[PDB]
DNA sequence: TTTTTTTTTTTTTTTTTTTTTTTTTT
DNA sequence: AAAAAAAAAAAAAAAAAAAAAAAAAA
């Protein structure tokens, strides 16, 4: 009864985690649900409401201690239930976030360039902060003890030397090490696959 | 016998040994299908062709003799590749790539050879049973034999073998083997029919896996066989022609049941999904009603809506709610309100389009029939029954006769067709 | 005891039969009835993260759990009779999850000894299905994943992922 | 031969394993005896037990999977293996002049879970050939009881001995055998003359029904199936035409099936066909909780307002309407009187209004709730449809007749929407139904009296679109003087513009269109197809349906209250104010108007669960006819 | 790690890594023996990269291998299971024990599909042939496969000679039916 | 006067099945 | 005397659908 709605939220999770799932390209998160959630936040303060008022009437001395034991108690567990409820959306959403924040290589995210996989105003203003503090521990991470190893760098094994690529976006000579690239469009290029793993993780190359 | 087992060891082969890039696709097919109990094996010609060509031109001389020994080197493969045993005879589905025939053009030059055809699907019968694997005994000796048969077309034997009768043998029916048996009408193509002529018919004969694969209405493309069959019409030495099924490509996704299941890939869904989160999504589907026609934007965007469909209720106390959607069109001439409804018949995957002036209620509900040889009571269905899940398009509304467009009230609302005539007191379903 | 998950969540909101063993006022919003107190021996459906814990506090508690409508003998016997064909969605979307947990409120071995069976039988039609990638140049795949339960499904998913990246990787050129 | 004997075996220890069904063979052989030992009397109970196919599923996996695999090689050593158990149970001697030739053996039944073999005739192919299976459907067609010889015996002149010769048939037995031409003995192996002597012999009855697909689980665009079903010895005469039956049986196959001298045609294929061994009505029997609540419920003083406010929760209003459906289904006392008449008990309802007033969505909800219902269209409908028609029977030979519409539905209720729109010659049979409650044929030598005795539920629209109060209410109904006088309760229904109606209304709709079925989510389409499991097991308030259906049931078996004075007193009082006054009603008021009240009076007397008729059930029925006639409401 | 499945489960190229990670014999073409630049690896011992000599037979790591034949320098040699009469032998004694798996090296598959792409020339039989026996050895394997998975149980399973893609294409199947089975006899305790 | 209404008039057989009982024909 | 072949035996008919006339009326 007092929980019913709560699930209600829940059941949207499951929805994101399903694109979360399948999912062959970063996905965005949909809308916040604030006004579900501000709704458990008034049912949940009328609970609150609910047990003060029990708590003087007991204390007056009308009615039996067995009989307040179980609306105590009833009280007491849709209260937990809906903070289950809360909690687990939470979770899910702020795992997403984790996510995407490690998959594009630290960096502040919005504020600077970003992919354009999300926007600006799906996340809520804690989800926005959250994810600035936990971009700023990857980049202290990033400075750490293994400043070699690129904590940040793709996951795939490196099996070939030599790679084809294809640029994307037309851009302006850039300085590699003991080298320069011309990144004319529609231009292929041959070069090993160290010097391009940057540029292909930002779009400008395609192939490998 | 000795030309038999090398035409079976040549499709051996073929099946074991063709390759492209990496992967021996034929020997895949064979085991991914026997894993969810498809008995069945889809060859393409082109394939046979570039392996070798004798093969071929074995093939498309003789079908109905050649046919048989590439379905047991089948099935004689499958028991190698599955098998370190209930496997029946596997069936071969083909797929071809050469040039249509009109069904006008078929005549006695194009016997016992592979054709090629399109039309359209009128009627579809029911299953019958025939045997392919027979017990038999004897009136008087008793003792045991077997008989296999395969249905590319047989009887029980004129004699004895160990006084017993002339052909003493009857059929001990446990312990035998049947199959799935199913008769389809065929017709034109309206557009392709000559000069001043009606359409014509012809009559198909499926097998085993090509059953329940057809609905009436439906537009189809047909690999077989034209073959004749003597039977039964004062022409002396006369008979009469058909064509047995061997491959079927249909148009609507639906089966004969429609599953109510998805027919479609990942590879669509995505595209469809794809399409869905289009923010102008409903723009883009108006423009692409009827191009050639300006203006009449409202109509437009009440044919999408009508196309689409509203949702459908159930209730506790059994009430019934609509979920589809009527329009009428009402209006001056010369403003395309006839162009509009052949489009729709097009696009919609189940449609029929009919005119007020050429209808009856028998025709548009359903009507009752003799049947010649067992003389008994039978229903047909008609328009609304057809275009059942979709579309009726009536032209001409206004010229129809009061008692024939007053047999639609029912039908539009309660989704029902009530029959009570000559003993037959039935209910039938239509959501159109 | 997956607190953040969110199948264990939904699972643990399913109503189950119950009988109140007294007599108390106050209630009255579990059966739709605000100002009417409940009285004793009454059957209500309640939320299964309610109802277990109610019938544990007391002694006797003020709660009995009846036998679920899933649970009859009926269930068992078609469960016994054909597992295969058995379709279990239609029965309920989380019968093992619900089933693993009246297994553990109640102690039943009889129950633990045909879930196991059912989900042992079930399984080879699952790698059946997973495997059977498709080759370019069927209804029994489509009927079949129609049956499956919400659990069933997640591993039909993975085994069907390992399935495509295995057989791509072989034959990529 | 050995696996016969074997098999045998196995059955006997199953039978001395559950000792259940030894039980009811002793109780049936006990009541057959002492039955026959009544010489007073006040019949005879068939040899036939129903097994479960579970309990032999735990106590032998093999039998069990041989029976639902191979029925034709585990019945008949099962069947043996019944009789030898009953015949060691009959420890009294039946020294009978003729029993001792016909042994009558005993038979066997199945219920339980049958898995995958539950179908449909729809979905039963040559795959299930050979196999125990059962099929769900509606009875159309039965053939005439036949009885088919089984053995024939024959006396011997000059010798004083006996001879029988057997004969066996391809649906007679499950396995088969060498034919026999049914011809018999005339001539002994030493040439004496035979005499064949009935009355020793033995014949068994025979039938063939037909079984057809529940329409409202047909395909899109195609129509239902049927198939074959026959029945012989005790199961004759179980089913009627429009039953709803599921029938358990072995799928079998017959004939030559044109691989012999006929010419080779691809059009000719083998005939099927099921032995039934049981059938299962899809009477709703009651217990004493039930009985007890029905007999508590009935004290409530406001009780047929409950009642009447059950029937279809959906529909907003129509309270007079919905009570005279009610008082409809508790039918009236019929009296049989001299002469050879009888006083109609059945109350007849028509419904003449606007466009959309949910006239046809309470037809609908009547052919539900009711135990017996036929649904009939005005334009798809002809007399020799509704009454009955002359056919062939192919089995035997002979010339019959068909049931219609108004003779399948005796005791029961016919539906009729667009009762306007039937044609003249049409509308002439109804009349003669409505009247004499009874059918006369006199076509192709087949002269015969059915009954007909069913309520008429009705509903039409007036001549225009809508109602005219401007004009007067014969112009308005298009409907003759004669048919319109049948009917007891005529409602003219007319819907008006007001907004507070209009706001209630439309939000009574917009709370109905949001209904979710417990198990969906939400924008999940209805699956409405079952997924082929047609069973799991094979064998202010207000009340909830069946509950309704208990009490409807329970009032018509139970109470026939009788008329009494004090209620005659208000009836007459009523019937004498309405007769002479100057009230403009929308149908006349005639001498037939009494029976009406009568009627209404015993039917709200049944609702009370009484047997007297009181006053109180006077005013019910004068304010009900008050409000049909004059609407003062 | 985290992205794209990774939890519990390695991917195919990351077999494709371990298997590569392995030992090789190779013919050089080129000589760089020391007189009378060098290699200095930290991860494999060079000892045989410095002291090398043509037309002699050295054993080396594979990605160098396959490095130095995507040059001119080099020709790898198959290894001797990779024979028509050494796979026909593994065939025979497949047919004969259908109750056991043959003894094949752990990483057949892969070691198989990379020489047939990249040391085409280098094999003695025709390829086509050995491209059939494989195909022939894996339905079999395949066939044991199925029939071995009816015995699903709680306590323990014994796979003695099974390969590390047949082992890895059918964990998370394996794994979560027995884990669901272990929780449901747990619960009853 | 041009609309609706109304009777009414052929429409039917071309097919079936395995016994059972007859004539020819080695 | 014993085989193979070849006919008799049908019967039946109401119930419904479509089209063209020869009498009725807003
Ligand atoms: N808006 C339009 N755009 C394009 N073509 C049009 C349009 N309106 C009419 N036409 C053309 O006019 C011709 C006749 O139109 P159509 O046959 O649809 O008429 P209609 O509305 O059915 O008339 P009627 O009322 O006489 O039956 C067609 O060639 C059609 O393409
Ligand atoms: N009082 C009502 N309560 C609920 N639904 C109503 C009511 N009146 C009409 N409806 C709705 O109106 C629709 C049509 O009703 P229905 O088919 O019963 O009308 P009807 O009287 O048979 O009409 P017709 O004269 O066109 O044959 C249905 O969707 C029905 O639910
Ligand atoms: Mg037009
Ligand atoms: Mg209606
Ligand atoms: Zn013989």
């Amino acid at each position: 009864m007092y929980g019913d709605l709560g699930n209600k939220l829940v059941l949207e999770a499951k929805r994101t985690k399903q694109l979360y799932a399948r999912s062959n390209q970063d996905v965005n998160l949909p809308m916040y649900h604030e006004d579900i959630i501000r709704n458990i936040l008034k049912e949940v303060s009328n609970l609150r409401k609910n047990t003060e008022y029990l708590k003087e009437q007991q204390q007056l001395g009308m009615l039996d201690d067995k009989v307040a034991k179980c609306q105590y108690f009833v009280t007491l567990l849709c209260m937990e239930r809906n903070k289950r409820c809360l909690l687990a959306y939470q979770r899910l959403r702020t795992d997403i976030l984790d996510s995407m924040a490690w998959n594009n290589n630290g960096l502040d995210l919005m504020s600077s360039i970003t992919f354009s996989q999300q926007d600006t105003n799906n996340l809520s203003h804690q989800e926005q902060e959250y994810l600035k503090e936990y971009c700023d521990l990857i980049t202290d991470l990033k400075s750490g003890d293994l400043v070699d190893i690129d904590l940040s760098g793709s996951l795939v094994p490196p099996s070939d030397v030599f790679i084809d690529v294809r640029v994307l976006k037309d851009a302006g000579e850039i300085q590699t090490e003991y080298g320069v690239f011309n990144l004319i469009k529609d231009s292929q290029f041959f070069v090993r696959q160290s010097d391009v793993e940057r540029l292909i993780q930002q779009g400008y190359l395609q192939k490998i | 016998d000795d030309d038999n087992t090398e035409i079976i060891k040549s499709f051996k082969n073929f099946i074991l040994e063709f390759r492209l890039d990496s992967q021996f696709i034929y020997r895949d097919q064979l085991r991914n299908n026997i894993l969810v109990k498809n008995y069945s094996l889809t060859v393409n010609m082109e394939h046979l062709i570039g392996y070798n060509e004798d093969i071929y031109k074995k093939l498309s001389d003789e079908p109905s003799d050649i046919i048989p020994l590439f379905e047991t080197a089948i099935t004689q493969v499958a028991k190698r590749i599955s098998i370190l045993n209930s496997l029946p005879t596997f069936q071969l589905i083909l797929n071809s790539n050469a040039n249509q025939i009109p069904l006008r053009d078929l005549d006695s030059e194009h016997v016992s050879k592979i054709v090629r055809l399109s039309g359209i699907i009128i009627s579809t019968s029911v299953l019958s049973s025939r045997a392919t694997y027979l017990s038999i005994m004897c009136r008087n000796c008793r003792h045991t034999t077997s008989i296999t048969i395969n249905n590319f077309n047989v009887s029980l034997p004129r004699s004895c073998l160990s006084n017993c009768g002339p052909d003493p043998y009857i059929i001990i029916h446990e312990s035998s083997k049947f199959i799935d048996q199913q008769f389809l009408k065929l017709q034109e193509i309206p557009e392709l029919v000559p000069v001043g002529e009606m359409p014509r018919n012809l009559t198909m004969t499926c097998d085993r896996y090509l059953t329940n694969k057809v609905i009436p209405g439906t537009r189809v493309t047909i690999v077989g066989i034209y073959s004749i069959y003597n039977s039964k019409g004062s022409g002396v030495a006369i008979r009469t022609p058909y064509i047995k099924i061997l491959g079927i490509q249909s148009d609507v996704e639906t089966s004969s049941i429609w599953n109510s299941v998805t027919m479609f890939t990942e590879e669509e869904e995505e595209e469809f999904l794809q399409l869905s989160r289009n923010p102008k999504l409903y723009e883009i589907l108006t423009n692409s009603i009827a191009p050639s026609i300006f203006g009449n934007e409202d109509i437009k965007k009440a044919i999408v809506c009508l196309l689409m469909g509203g949702s459908k209720k159930i209730l506790p106390d059994g009430m019934r709610l609509r979920g589809d959607i009527n329009v009428l069109l009402l209006g001056d001439p010369g403003t395309a309100k006839s162009q509009l409804l052949k489009f729709v018949e097009k696009v919609s995957p189940i449609a029929v389009y009919t005119s007020g002036k050429g209808s009856s209620a028998a025709g548009l509900t359903a009507s009752v029939q003799r049947d010649p040889m067992t003389r008994e009571f039978y229903l047909e269905g008609g328009a609304m029954v057809l275009a059942d899940g979709g579309v009726v398009c009536i032209d001409e509304f206004d010229k129809m006769r009061d008692e024939d467009r007053v047999a639609i009230h029912e039908a539009m609302e309660q989704q029902t067709i009530s029959i009570a005539k000559a003993g037959i007191t039935t209910v039938l379903n239509s959501r159109t | 005891m997956g607190y953040y998950d969110i199948d264990d969540v939904l699972a643990d909101g399913t109503e189950f039969p119950c009988k109140f063993q007294y007599d108390i006022p106050g209630l009255g919003y579990l059966e739709n009835n605000p100002g009417r107190p409940i009285t004793k021996n009454t059957k209500l459906s309640l939320p299964l993260w309610l109802a277990r814990i109610l019938a544990i506090v007391g002694p006797v508690p003020f709660v009995e759990l009846l036998p679920p409508d899933m649970f009859s003998t009926k269930v068992m016997n078609a469960i016994k009779t054909d597992p295969v064909a058995l379709d279990l969605h239609s029965i309920n979307s989380h019968f093992f999850s619900l089933a693993i947990k009246w297994i553990m409120l109640f102690s039943e071995k009889e129950l633990a000894n045909v879930v196991s069976e059912l989900l042992l039988q079930r399984a080879q039609e699952l790698n059946h299905h997973a495997s059977s990638l498709s080759i370019d140049l069927n209804i029994a795949t489509s009927t079949f994943l129609l049956k499956l339960e919400e659990m069933e499904k997640e591993i039909y998913k993975k085994s069907h992922e390992s399935y495509k990246d295995t057989k791509r990787w072989m034959f990529k050129k | 031969d050995a696996v016969f004997g074997d098999r045998v075996r196995r059955f006997q220890e199953f039978l001395d394993t559950f000792t259940s069904y030894r039980d009811s063979v002793r109780s049936i052989q006990v009541y057959n005896s002492n039955n026959a030992a009544n010489y007073n009397d006040d019949n005879i109970l068939p040899h036939r037990i129903i097994i479960s196919l579970d309990d032999l599923r735990e106590f032998d996996r093999s039998f069990w999977s041989g029976i639902l695999v191979e029925p034709a090689y585990f019945i008949p050593p099962a069947e043996k293996a019944l009789t030898d158990l009953a015949d060691s149970m009959d420890d009294v001697p039946h020294p009978n002049a003729s029993a001792v030739s016909s042994r009558h053996p005993w038979k066997l039944s199945f219920k339980g879970s049958f898995g995958a073999h539950a179908l449909s005739p729809r979905t039963l192919t040559a795959q299930h050939l050979n196999k125990l299976v059962s099929v769900e459907g509606i009875v159309t067609k039965t053939s005439l009881v036949r009885p088919k010889l089984i053995r024939s015996v024959h006396y011997a002149a000059k010798t004083g001995r006996f001879h029988y010769r057997d004969y066996t048939d391809a649906t007679t037995t499950l396995t088969t055998r060498i034919p026999t031409p049914a011809i018999y003995p005339t001539e002994d192996t030493e040439g004496n003359k035979l005499t064949t002597e009935y009355g020793y012999s033995t014949f068994i009855d025979h039938q063939r029904i037909t079984v057809q697909e529940m329409p409202e689980m047909a395909p899109a665009g195609q129509l239902p199936r049927s198939i074959d079903v026959i029945l012989d010895d005790d199961l004759v005469d179980k089913t009627k035409p429009g039953d709803r039956v599921n029938v358990v049986g072995v799928f079998k196959s017959l004939g030559a099936g044109g691989m012999n001298q006929s010419n080779s045609n691809t059009l000719i294929g083998f005939k099927t066909l099921i032995l039934g061994n049981t059938v299962y009505p899809l009477r709703q029997m009651l217990t004493d909780f039930d009985i007890r609540n029905i007999n508590k419920l009935s004290k409530k003083k406001d009780i047929f307002d409950i009642l009447s406010q059950s029937l279809a929760p959906s529909i907003y209003g129509h309270d007079h309407i919905k009570k005279a459906i009610l008082l409809m289904l508790m039918g009236g006392v019929e009296k049989n009187l001299e002469n050879g008449s009888h006083l109609r008990g059945d109350i007849n309802i028509l419904m003449v209004g606007d466009p959309s007033t949910a006239k046809s969505q309470l037809l609908r909800f009547v052919l539900n709730t009711a135990s017996l219902a036929i649904a009939t269209t005005g334009r798809g409908s002809s007399g020799v449809g509704l009454t009955a028609a002359v056919t062939t029977d192919r089995e035997t030979g002979e010339r019959r007749l068909e049931a219609g519409a108004m003779v399948l539905a005796d005791r029961g209720v016919v539906c009729i929407d667009e009762f306007d729109k039937m044609t003249d010659v049409d509308r002439v049979a109804i009349h003669e139904v409505m009247e004499q409650q009874t059918v006369t044929i006199a076509k192709a030598g087949i002269h015969t009296t059915l009954n007909a005795r069913c309520s008429v539920i009705a509903a039409a629209n007036p001549v225009f679109g809508q109602y005219d109060v401007n004009r007067d209410p014969h112009q308005n109904i298009a409907l003759p003087d004669s048919l319109l006088s049948r009917f007891d309760l005529l409602f003219v229904v007319t819907d008006d513009i007001n907004e507070i109606r209009d706001r209630s209304i439309s939000e009574h709709v917009l709370r109905t269109h949001r209904y979710l079925p417990p198990g969906y989510l939400e924008g999940e389409p209805v699956r409405e197809r079952l997924n082929l499991s047609l069973a799991v097991g094979e064998d202010p308030k207000l009340v909830t349906i069946p509950f309704l259906r208990k009490y409807v049931q329970y009032a018509k078996e139970r109470v026939i209250p009788q008329l009494t004075q004090e209620a005659i007193n208000v009836i007459v009082k009523n019937y004498t104010d309405l007769r002479n006054d100057d009230n403009t009603k929308k149908s006349p008021i005639t001498a037939r108007t009494l029976e009406t009240l009568i009627r209404l009076a015993t039917a709200h007397a049944k609702v009370r669960l009484s047997k007297t008729v009181n006053k109180v059930d006077a005013k019910v029925a004068a304010n009900l006819l008050r409000f049909a006639l004059l609407g003062e409401d | 790690s985290l992205p794209a499945h990774l939890q519990q489960t390695f991917s195919p190229e990351e077999i494709q890594f371990i298997v590569e990670n392995e030992p090789i014999k190779i013919f050089p073409r080129i000589t760089t023996r020391q007189k009378i630049t060098r290699w200095q690896l930290i991860t494999t011992d060079d000892k045989a990269l410095n002291n090398m000599v043509a037309m002699r037979s050295t054993e080396v790591v594979l990605w160098i291998a396959l490095l130095l034949k995507q040059q001119s320098k080099c020709s790898i040699v198959a290894p001797q299971w990779l024979t028509t009469k050494e796979l026909d032998r593994k065939i025979q004694y497949e047919k004969t024990h259908p109750d056991r798996f043959s003894e094949l090296p752990w990483n057949w598959l892969v070691l198989a599909r990379i020489l047939f792409n990249k040391a085409k020339d280098d094999f003695h039989d025709p390829i086509h042939e050995l491209r059939g026996k494989i195909q022939d050895l894996r339905e079999i394997r395949q066939i044991k496969v199925l029939k071995g998975l009816k015995y699903l149980n709680e306590s323990h399973l014994q796979l003695d000679n099974l390969s590390l893609l047949e082992i890895n294409e059918l964990r998370p199947f394996i794994t979560e039916i027995m884990d669901k089975l272990r929780e449901i006899h747990t619960a009853s305790l």
